[PDB]
Parts: C-alpha cells; sequence; structure tokens
C-alpha cells in the first residue's frame, strides 16, 4: 500500500509569512494527491485536489505543487484561521491512503492572560456540590501555572485543569482550572484565590472572592 | 440507407456504450485489489478507449479477473466495430467501382 | 445544505455491536462511493472501507482487523456501517464522506463519536457562571457555564443559539470516575450585559438533551 510521509509533524511560523507542508509517497503516484484541512473538533475539508487544482470556496492563499513522490501544500501569508492539522491522501492505487498529518502553529507576540474567578452556582449548591471555576484566557506562550489558595493556604486537592489548542481567532491559548469541593468542605472556608504565573509578568496575576 | 452503413453506425454507438459501461465495470472490478490502478472513472474511460482501439499504452491495465474479462469484451467490441467500418467502406468502394464499369 | 448527516454519538459495551448511519442528500449519481474514515482521539485519519450505493459492493481496509460491514439503502439514501464485537480500541469519531469516483472526498459528515464502555448514559448539568460583586469590570466582561456529570462524549456548547461566536472558548472535557466535565467561556462588552441576554445552549446527543441556561448577575 502507498505510504504518505508527512514531516515535520509540527510547523511553527510567524504571521503573514509563507509556509510549506510536505507529503512523500513510497512510490510515484503522478499528481493523484489531495489535501485536507481539519481544525480543532471539525471534520476534514478539501483544500486542493490532484496536487495543484484549486477548490472553490478556499482562500486563494492555499496552493499546492509537486508530482511523482514529493508534494507540497503552501499557504501565502499564514493567519489564525489557518491553524489546524493538514493531511494528504492518495488516489493512485487502491486502497486510498492518508498521511500522518501536520499541525500548523503560529508564533505571535506575547500576551498576558486575562484571569477570571467564579463562585459556584446556587443550583449546584442545592445538590451538595460547589465548583469554583477560574479562567486564564487569551495568553501566549501556552506555558502557564495556576495556584489555588484557600483562606491564604495553598490548595492542590480537587484541582482539574484543561488547556485549549492554539485558538484560530487570534493564535493564543487558554486554560481552565476547576476546584470541586462539597457544599460542606466549601461552607467552612472564606476566601478562594486563583494565582496565575506567566512569562509576561514576574508578579503572579491573582483573583479571589469571599463566600459572604 | 444501406445495411452496411447502418451496421457501421449501430456499431459506433454500441462501441460508445461499451466504452462507458466498460469504464464503469472496470472500476467496480478493480477497487478492492491491492496495488490496482484502474480505480477512478475518468482514467478508466481513457483506459477503455486505448484498449478498444487496441493501442494499449500499458500505463493502465486491469489486474483482477473480472477487470480482465471486461477488458476482453472491450477489446473485441473495439476490434469488431472498427472492422465493421472498414467492411462498410469496402462495400461502398466495391459497389461504386461496379458503376464506373457500367454494371 | 448539509449533504451527509450522521448521529452525534453512540454508546456501546464491550463485545457488543452498533450500526452507524450516513444519510446523504444533494446531487446523487451512480458513480458515487461512500467512504468511512476512523479517527481515534489525538491520532490521524484511517480509511476503513468503501461502498457503491448504485451497485451495492463494498471493500474494506485489509491492513486492519476487520470489524466493519457496509450496506446501503437506495430509496432512503442512507449508508450503514455495522461495527461488531468492539473493545476500547474501537472507540473514536467515525466519519463518512462522499466520493464521486474521482479519488478525493469532496464532502464529509459531522462524524459520530463512539464510546465503548459499561458506564451508562448520563445527561449533563449546566450551572451558570457570573462574576462576583468585588469583580471590578472593564470594557469587556467574561461569563461562562459549567457542564459536568455527563457521559459519554461529546457535548456541543453554543452561545445565543450561534449568534454569539466571537469570544467563545470551550475547554476539553476531563474524565473523573466515569463522568466528563467541561466549561465554556464567552466574552462580550461589559455594557451589553446584562441588558442583553447571554444564554449558553448545551446539546448532548447521547441522551438527546439540548438545554438552555441564561447568564444573569448574582443576588
Ligand atoms: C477471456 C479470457 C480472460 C482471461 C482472464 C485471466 C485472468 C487471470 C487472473 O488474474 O486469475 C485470477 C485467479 C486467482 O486470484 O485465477 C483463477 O483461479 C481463475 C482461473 C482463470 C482462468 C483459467 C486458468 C488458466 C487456463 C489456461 C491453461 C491451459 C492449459 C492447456
Ligand atoms: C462482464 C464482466 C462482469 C462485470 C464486472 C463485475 C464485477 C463484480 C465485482 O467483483
Ligand atoms: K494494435
Ligand atoms: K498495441
Ligand atoms: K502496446
Ligand atoms: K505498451
Ligand atoms: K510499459
Ligand atoms: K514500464
Ligand atoms: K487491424
Amino acid at each position: 500500500d502507498i505510504l504518505l510521509t508527512q514531516s515535520p509533524a509540527i510547523l511553527s511560523v510567524s504571521p503573514g509569512e509563507r509556509v510549506s507542508f510536505s507529503c512523500r509517497a513510497s512510490q510515484s503516484i503522478g499528481t493523484d494527491i489531495h489535501w485536507y484541512q481539519q481544525r480543532t473538533n471539525g471534520s476534514p475539508r478539501l483544500l486542493i485536489k490532484y496536487a495543484s487544482e484549486s477548490i472553490s470556496g478556499i482562500p486563494s492563499r492555499f496552493s499546492g505543487s509537486g508530482s511523482g513522490t514529493d508534494f507540497t501544500l503552501s499557504i501565502n501569508s499564514v493567519e489564525s484561521e489557518d491553524i489546524a492539522n493538514y493531511y494528504c491522501q492518495q488516489s493512485n492505487r487502491w486502497p486510498f491512503t492518508f498521511g500522518s498529518g501536520t499541525k500548523l502553529e503560529i508564533k505571535r507576540a506575547d500576551a498576558a492572560p486575562t484571569v477570571s474567578i467564579f463562585p459556584p452556582s446556587s443550583e449546584q449548591l442545592t445538590s451538595g456540590g460547589a465548583s469554583v471555576v477560574c479562567f486564564l484566557n487569551n495568553f501566549y506562550p501556552k506555558d502557564i501555572n495556576v495556584k489555588w489558595k484557600i483562606d491564604g493556604s495553598e490548595r492542590q486537592n480537587g484541582v482539574l485543569n484543561s488547556w485549549t489548542d492554539q485558538d484560530s481567532k487570534d493564535s493564543t491559548y487558554s486554560m481552565s482550572s476547576t476546584l470541586t469541593l462539597t457544599k460542606d468542605e466549601y461552607e467552612r472556608h472564606n476566601s478562594y484565590t486563583c494565582e496565575a504565573t506567566h512569562k509576561t509578568s514576574t508578579s503572579p496575576i491573582v483573583k479571589s472572592f469571599n463566600r459572604n | 440507407s444501406a445495411l452496411h452503413w447502418r451496421a457501421a453506425g449501430a456499431a459506433t454507438v454500441l462501441l460508445v456504450i461499451v466504452l462507458l459501461a466498460g469504464s464503469y465495470l472496470a472500476v467496480l472490478a478493480e477497487r478492492g485489489a491491492p496495488g490496482a490502478q484502474l480505480i477512478t472513472y475518468p482514467r478508466a474511460l481513457w483506459w477503455s478507449v486505448a484498449t478498444a482501439t487496441t493501442v494499449g499504452y500499458g500505463d493502465l491495465y486491469p489486474v483482477t479477473l473480472w477487470g480482465r474479462c471486461v477488458a476482453v469484451v472491450v477489446m473485441v467490441a473495439g476490434i469488431t466495430s472498427f472492422g465493421l467500418v472498414t467492411a462498410a467502406l469496402a462495400t461502398w468502394f466495391v459497389g461504386r467501382e461496379q458503376e464506373r464499369r457500367g454494371a | 445544505q448539509v449533504q451527509l448527516q450522521q448521529p452525534g454519538a453512540e454508546l456501546v459495551k464491550p463485545g457488543a455491536s452498533v450500526k452507524l448511519s450516513c444519510k446523504a442528500s444533494g446531487y446523487t449519481f451512480t458513480s458515487d462511493w461512500i467512504h468511512w474514515v476512523k479517527q481515534r482521539p489525538g491520532h490521524g485519519l484511517e480509511w476503513i472501507g468503501e461502498i457503491i450505493p448504485s451497485y451495492g459492493r463494498a471493500n474494506y481496509n485489509e491492513k486492519i482487523q476487520k470489524k466493519a460491514t457496509l450496506t446501503a439503502d437506495k430509496s432512503s439514501s442512507t449508508a450503514f456501517m455495522q461495527l461488531s464485537s468492539l473493545t476500547s480500541e474501537d472507540s473514536a469519531v467515525y466519519y463518512c464522506a462522499r466520493e464521486r469516483g474521482d479519488g478525493y472526498f469532496a464532502v464529509w459528515g459531522a462524524g459520530t463519536t463512539v464510546t465503548v464502555s459499561s458506564a451508562k448514559t448520563t445527561p449533563p448539568s449546566v450551572y451558570p457562571l457570573a462574576p462576583g460583586s468585588a469583580a471590578q469590570t472593564n470594557s469587556m466582561v467574561t461569563l461562562g457555564c459549567l457542564v459536568k456529570g455527563y457521559f459519554p462524549e461529546p457535548v456541543t456548547v453554543t452561545w445565543n443559539s450561534g449568534s454569539l461566536s466571537s469570544g467563545v472558548h470551550t475547554f476539553p472535557a476531563v474524565l473523573q470516575s466515569d463522568l466528563y466535565t467541561l466549561s465554556s467561556s464567552v466574552t462580550v462588552p461589559s455594557s451589553s450585559w446584562p441588558s442583553e441576554t447571554v444564554t449558553c445552549n448545551v446539546a448532548h446527543p447521547a441522551s438527546s438533551t439540548k438545554v438552555d441556561k441564561k447568564i444573569v448577575p448574582r443576588d
């Protein structure tokens, strides 16, 4: 079966720049290669067919080239919406085959996170639960830590985090820290804080709230 | 409208139907066979025309048994139709040469 | 219009079997092949097999352990993939695409998330998330809603039934003791709230339960 090698697996480029993805076939396949785009949680989308033929509805930014065993999918002037995973697929010999994929990544200017803390809702409390949510949004680079301090004393139990892949609206990242305590455990404590240490500020960005 | 010109005609149309059903049946028969290349209609059709005229470039060919059967039928329809035309041309030339002789 | 329609999700216990569907609409031909691609979380795409509706023949990717079985239904314009005797390995998003005999997939279905566990279905719980009094706001205000205690994935979270897109962030779920949990975030101008409504729509296909939840200021 034909094998399409897509390397590098990840590509890091600065805005407006030109970028090129490679696809290599085990053997000559003519121009029977096709490119697909797949953003976070989306389905694949045809970008280029037969290596160079353009598809309608696709920005004139995308263009492909190659023939034989080496194919390239270029983007003239990268941009946030272009952040995703790209795959190549061949129609030369049965069965059709897919590439391992390549993730595009943009490198923008540093951005400090926008912290936000939220007190558990009454609908949840009414059910023996209390989740204090904290959002660290639109930052860059993606490296960042979140410290939870209850009544001045740091906390580590019940804290579940979640990070988002680079956003396709502005090329940044976002995280979500959630501390899940019971109504009780929640009842016997006053202030909950959420500290965020990020490359843009030596001093940790904090946000708190008192149960009263 | 003489027979020989009707058969030729009837043979050209029939050839076109075989070419088409050929491209179709070819893909249907070839998909599923690893390494097979006769697997998309557009080229399967070019494959047909090349086989019917018997030019056979070899850039495309069936590798499965059914594909090959479809191949044999396409070849034959092609040879028979093209031979039916040259036959119509000989009936024309022969009958007209009679005229130029009086008979 | 959406040419291929697939069921948001399906739950299955080990050893069991499910039958997925893909109803097509638009310009149908006889040359049309419907394909099935499998995508495990984080990994890439993987061709499973193909079927030609008009003739009814199907081919499968022989490189992998054969679990699928394809069939079609002319009249209704629906293709079916019968996956049987599954394991944890068989759970992922399964797409179907339409190929017009020319090699490339011009259109894809939204895909169907398939989970293989014993844990039973559990509709989600949407809890509001409005700031706290001391929270001094500025030009922009951030609101959000917590969806937890659900199973299995996925869940689709919208803001104002789609009219609100710019500013949304929906964090990936976290699995803790057979129950996923996630939070979505919206950011509109401070002024616009709460003068204007801001509701979080939360659809959860595995339990057929789409629910709304307005986000208003606290007591
Ligand atoms: C004349 C040859 C029969 C038509 C091709 C049938 C292919 C069936 C698939 O295996
Ligand atoms: K010849
Ligand atoms: K020849
Ligand atoms: K030849
Ligand atoms: K030759
Ligand atoms: K040759
Ligand atoms: K050769
Ligand atoms: K001859």
